[PDB]
């Protein structure tokens, strides 16, 4: 996550050191790079997720959040961005059929 | 009225499934061990529709991995999935 700033700043000086006549050319404080809030990414029942019918309805709420950037209560998402492919976590202990 | 002890053709859904389990421990008893054919059981009918129709998604399910004559009607529709 942080080789990017790596990046930016050789991109930063081939740029700098091409065009030498006008004024710098503009950049973004480092905070905006350094937020995790601009990334999209950053009393639940311990039942053990027994009743058939109504698990359809929890993972789908759950499912609800996670279509659009929100690790749920029972899907998680794991904490790469290492990678680009970033994998998720469902519970263990659900209806084999709705894990899949 | 005393009625008329429900004739065995036109009494089943509990009766006949008891009859299969009783036919099916009959030729157990007539191998001796040596078939042991259990699970004359479980479960329903419409939750196994919705199970049948997943099969087609290619998903797996409970008895999908990866009476009893219908374990043949599900092979019919299992290679389908596969």
């Amino acid at each position: 996550l942080q080789q990017s700033l790596e990046l930016k700043r050789k991109m930063l000086r081939d740029k700098q050191n091409k065009k030498n006549s006008g004024q710098h050319l503009p950049i973004f404080p480092a905070w905006v790079y350094e937020r995790p809030a601009l990334i999209g990414d950053f009393t639940a029942l311990p039942i053990g997720t027994l009743p058939l019918a109504s698990q359809e309805s929890a993972v789908v709420e759950d499912l609800l959040y996670v279509l659009v950037g929100v690790d749920g209560r029972y899907v998680s998402a794991q904490p790469l961005a290492g990678r680009q492919s970033r994998t998720f976590l469902v519970d263990p202990n659900l209806d084999l059929s709705i894990r899949e | 009225g005393h009625r008329e002890e429900p004739y065995l053709t036109e009494a089943g859904r509990d009766a006949f499934d008891k009859f299969c389990r009783l036919h099916q421990g009959e030729l157990q008893l007539l191998a001796g061990g040596v078939l042991q054919a259990p699970q004359p059981v479980l479960v329903k009918e419409c939750e196994l529709v919705k199970d049948v129709l997943n099969v087609l998604i290619g998903v797996v399910s409970a008895t999908f991995s990866l009476p009893e004559s219908i374990s043949s009607l599900l092979s019919e529709v299992a290679e389908y999935g596969t």
